[PDB]
């Protein structure tokens, strides 16, 4: 119903009459149209999306790694702008937004020749010199080690890593081996249509207390075959004949008459069950995931992600107390829209039904010849009894009453008062989002604070999504991937500590926050005596240089 | 939960029956078996029983080819397994459980068997759900819930060779059984937007308690569960729907 | 000349490449005709 | 939007011409400038807005 | 609609391409391919040449529609206003022009 | 006529002789810091970001193609510096580079 | 184009030079930008083919 | 007029068996309760949004 | 609140100005450390504390 | 301005071939700078714009 009010469909549509208008101006769409672009912009103001801040002093390196990797993932593996636009538009239009967070992985084996090396003890000083140069290059620059060291020295260094003794290697021959090459290893976030997902109704207004959640999606057999081990029992489901997509409950934008001839690329609707179940029967609830297509159960296992919660994030637009869902603006504005539309239609009917351009001429004022002369466009003579200045009538538009304009103005004022959105005002709330940026001593009119509150509600959802992705990255990504992305030493996070988010904090990064942080760093540099400690000053300068987007200068000041 | 489960099962059965009978009613191409001209002329007695033959299936294939109806499947070239046959059949036909023996007994132009079973070409092909064989250019599918007009043929007398009959107002009449071939992109099931989509079961229930208390029943000890849905079909190309009417053995 | 088109809308394999499974022209054209009705409806709005 | 026309101002043919939307001629005894009425919204009193 | 160069080499004809994923080996893996055909003849068939491995098209929407690829311009919002404004101006011109001056 | 014009300007957000200076403050360091824009300018800024993302994608694809197709001597001729080699495994995943409009 | 890590300055410099040279020489930038924006605004969707 | 001076306070909440079994020692006599049925339909005092 | 942190920082700075920087080393180190903590820079604060 | 730039580029390319050395030396009064024939096709090492 709320969407129908927005788009002018269903009950919102004006009735159709043969001789009268059906013009309905769009109020709710307008009020939402300013709100969208007001809200989207803060998330697109900078090149980096996520800001990770260490909680304690050991956490600087971990925060730097996680910020680097998370920013790289969001910048490369996703279309950030489209995701942000859909997220904001859905939150505004439906009153709530469900985000599904998952992981994507596809592994293909290959055969390549790997040379076989025979070890030999380190002889003389030259072998040790070359080995030490290799180790030093590995410490200073991992990419240089990968690209320029060569294979035999790499094998010697690996054996030195395994055992203290150093050796020198000479190749003998090449033997074929099988290697796993990951084509795709990246998290995926995708917004969900509300009609798809069903949540436990007995959660009493909190997503955490929910027992189960069921989501229905479209999938093709290639997706199921990407990871063979996870799914069992795929032969019973037909993949050859049935080619409508017609499952009623599932709601989708796919055209109805469209299916691929190829059996493997055919799409079938599947269901998932994320929830808690008593697997051992002794009263301990544990998370599980299940999947079934039609009437066949293909997948059954525990929750794979380290977090241990359902992979869904729920955000309300305008909250209702003690309830999951939210409310949009259309609920308040339906009646104002209806009355404004009625007024405008009446105005247009008044103008349209009238006669315009018609000329009425009295009988007997002009005889035949003078009538023809008048109609042709030349001079004439009229009977003196009747005065053609007053008697010849040329019709016009009727004059509009003041009631229509007054009522339209009243409706617009009431809509603006309730919602708090005006035509050409506001929108600068995104600049003052950051605490240090302008949240300190920030003065904004009454209307800006409602927009700021909605902005905070969206930023919380972004923080939760980032936290989930960080938790998944801690386990799923390997060491060499992180080293390649960051070019720094890998830091390991113990598996026990994943459940409770320790030592790191996630929030959105904007342009002004970095500027104010630079200002405060310069202030601290002035306040402290620059000659007190060289290392402290170098660390401050490197930190300032990092915010101003100069990696080379920052690294140069760090390793000075 | 038992009552609710039975309610939902009944709803699904009713929906299936309604859709299938609408499809049977709206069928552009109808080919009466035997030498009949309408439902009344269908008979199993006399010189010519109204029972399908190879020529009827060949003519139906020819008509569907002329109407440019797209094919559904692909031919099968057999494997290297002994006693395996190749089948050229590209369309799908739905028959009831009453007609299958007659289809089994049928012979082709040269007197040979015309019903190739599924065990012969189970290898090197795919067997659809409910498939029981393939004849000529048609693969046969058996629908357990298939309907049939009853007491629609001609009058039944003592010369009855054995075909099924039904009683109508004190006199017996022969039954009529269909075989339906739905062509691609022929019909669509219509439905409203707000509240009711095409086939959505809207279930409401009010357990006894405060909410069902009213002036008629001040205390409140009642209840109800209800289930409803919308339906309607639009036929885009009726020339593609095919039907054959015939009697069936007992 | 050289008889007519040797395959039914190049069904089966034309054998351009060495792949075990080859697409053939019929499958590609079939996907095109499947997709076309929606695109035709969409272009009316742009027009 | 309703239009009310006096009786006797226009005969049959002139009335049909006026309805169709072209030129006409009226009886001089009746004045179409004032007699033909086109109803509009009534004017709101100031008391409602004041309250 | 009436234009054809006389040189056979320089005549221009319509051709189709298919950039998509296919199971080339039948083992269940989807790999990118490209195919080109003219009329009823397949003239080119091979894997995706570009390094990225994705379809070489970049799509940009003007006003996004939630959970849909295409976008919408401003004409949706402005058609009715344009019609009424045109009607008013035509009315004023008729009023002036039809009169005698 | 005045009412229709006002409604059109309100829905679309374009006035006759107003706006246009949005592109001058696009840059992050340039004016994104402490850049105050009226309500009309941010819609145009959003559309400009949507176009800039498409330009970034095109630039990245063209970089990917240049990494393979162009030979060494062509690049050395154009830039007059030593050549830098990108391994083939690193092509699929975009590392070490970021593209934006200047 | 800007470097993500500190060793990437040389690669970023080469890529910027080569890409800018290609766009200024092998293309008519003004016509392309005009077509790009006009298509996006008029149709609501703009599809660019890269080859 | 002061919450601190109150002698008693009573609160009613919804719970499941697994929550009580989280701390086996704290609670006793769980067996007597009829977990089957015993729905919130029985109490018309508790106010909740549950269906 | 956000502004409370700023005002505490300013008060600490004023006290550091009034007191001689060379009067006592430990006092000024601690003043700088809790100035740093309010500015959300933990490593620096710990670094001046244990200096 | 783009059209004027294209005109300038064309005229530079034509000058590189048709003009002799002594004419260029007379006009500029500086040592002659030679451009090889292969590099004419791709306009490297120069940029033309309105001043």
């Amino acid at each position: 119903e709320w969407n129908d009010l927005m788009r002018i469909e269903g009950k919102a549509k004006p009735p159709k009459v043969k001789g009268r208008s059906q013009v309905q101006p769009k109020l709710v769409r307008r009020q939402a149209e300013w709100r969208y672009s007001a809200l989207t912009e803060p998330f697109l103001g900078s090149n980096k999306l996520f800001k990770v801040t260490p909680v304690t002093w050991e956490d600087v390196q971990g925060a730097r790694q996680n910020e680097l990797v998370l920013n790289y993932q969001f910048r490369t593996k996703l279309n950030r702008v489209s995701f942000i636009d859909n997220y904001v538009r859905s939150v505004v239009d439906d009153g709530t937004g469900i985000v599904r967070v998952g992981w994507n992985r596809e592994i293909r084996k290959e055969k390549q020749e790997v040379p076989v090396f025979s070890l030999f003890p380190i002889q003389t000083q030259e072998q040790a010199d070359a080995l030490q140069q290799a180790l030093q290059l590995r410490t200073d620059n991992p990419r240089g080690y990968e690209e320029n060291v060569d294979e035999a020295i790499k094998e010697s260094v690996r054996f030195f890593d395994e055992t203290g003794q150093a050796t020198y290697a000479v190749q003998t021959g090449t033997t074929t081996t099988e290697v796993e090459v990951p084509l795709a290893n990246h998290p995926t976030v995708e917004m969900l249509n509300p009609e798809n997902i069903i949540i436990d109704p007995s959660c009493q207004g909190d997503i955490n207390k929910a027992m189960f959640a069921i989501v229905s999606f479209e999938t093709c057999k290639a997706d199921l075959l990407k990871e063979k081990d996870r799914y069992h029992n795929l032969n019973k489901i037909d993949w050859q004949s049935s080619a409508p997509v017609n499952e009623p409950d599932h709601a989708t934008t796919t055209p109805q008459e469209f299916q691929i001839s190829d059996p493997m690329r055919k799409r079938v609707v599947a269901y998932e069950y994320w929830g808690f179940w008593d697997i051992e029967g002794n009263g301990v609830l544990e998370p599980i995931v299940a999947t079934w297509i039609g009437s066949t159960l293909i997948r059954l296992e525990k929750n794979p992600y380290p977090d241990g919660k359902l992979p869904f994030v729920l955000i309300p637009y305008m909250p209702v107390k003690r309830d999951m869902y939210g409310e949009p603006d259309a609920e308040l504005l339906g009646d104002n829209q209806a009355v404004l539309g009625a007024v405008m239609r009446g105005m247009i009917d008044l103008l349209g039904r009238s006669a315009n351009g018609q000329r009425g001429m009295p009988k007997g004022m002009l005889d035949a010849l003078n009538s023809r002369r008048y109609r042709e466009g030349e001079d004439y003579e009229y009977n003196p009894t009747q005065n053609p200045a007053q008697m010849i009538i040329e019709h016009k538009f009727p004059e509009l009453p003041q009631s229509a304009l007054t009522m339209a103005t009243l409706q617009n004022q009431e809509a603006e008062s309730l919602t708090g959105v005006k035509a050409f005002a506001g929108g600068v709330t995104g600049e003052s989002y950051g605490d240090v940026a302008a949240g300190i001593r920030g003065v904004l009119d009454a209307a800006s604070k409602r927009e700021m509150a909605i902005l905070r509600r969206l930023a919380k959802g972004m923080s939760e999504i980032g936290n989930k992705i960080i938790a998944m990255n801690a386990v799923f990504l390997a060491e060499h991937e992180v080293v390649r992305i960051t070019n720094e030493e890998f830091v390991t996070i113990k598996r026990e500590d994943l459940k409770g988010n320790f030592d790191l904090e996630v929030d959105i990064s904007t342009a002004e926050v970095d500027n104010q942080k630079s200002q405060d760093l310069g202030f601290m540099l002035q306040t402290i005596g620059p000659n007190v400690d060289q290392q402290i000053t170098l660390n401050i300068l490197a930190e300032i240089a990092d915010l101003k987007r100069m990696p080379k200068l920052a690294h140069d000041l760090r390793t000075w | 939960e038992h009552l609710s489960r039975e309610l939902m099962n009944g709803a699904t059965q009713i929906t299936e029956a309604v859709l299938q009978k609408d499809l049977l009613a709206a069928a552009g191409t109808v080919l009466y078996a035997g030498a009949a001209t309408s439902d009344a002329t269908i008979t199993g007695e006399g010189s010519t029983p109204s029972v399908v033959s190879y020529k009827n299936l060949m003519r139906l294939d020819q008509i569907l080819t002329e109407n440019r109806t797209p094919t559904q499947t692909t031919i099968i070239t057999g494997s290297r397994m002994i006693d395996t046959k190749v089948i050229g059949a590209t369309r799908v036909m739905y028959v009831g459980s009453e007609l299958v023996p007659e289809l089994k007994a049928m012979k082709d132009l040269f007197g040979n068997k015309a019903f190739i079973e599924t065990q012969h070409y189970a290898d090197a092909g795919t067997i659809m759900n409910g498939e029981v064989g393939s004849i000529d250019k048609f693969r046969i599918i058996q629908v357990p819930e298939m309907l049939h007009w009853a007491g629609a043929g001609a009058q039944a007398t003592g010369a009855n060779p054995g075909y099924r009959t039904s009683m109508v107002s004190g006199q017996e009449h022969y039954d009529v059984y269909p075989m339906l071939v739905v062509g691609d992109d022929s019909f669509t099931s219509i439905g409203f937007q707000t509240d009711g989509k095409s086939l959505k079961f809207t279930v409401m229930t009010k357990m006894p308690g405060k909410e069902t208390a009213d002036r008629n029943d001040p205390y409140g000890e009642t209840g109800f569960s209800s289930i409803k849905w919308y339906y309607g079909i639009l036929v885009k190309r009726p020339e593609r729907l095919a039907l054959i009417k015939t009697v069936a053995p007992l | 000349t050289d008889s007519m088109v040797p395959l039914p809308d190049p069904s089966q394999a034309t054998k351009l490449t060495s792949w075990k499974n080859e697409l053939s022209l019929q499958a590609l054209k079939a996907d095109l005709d499947a997709a076309k009705p929606s695109h035709t409806a969409m272009m009316i709005k742009v027009k």
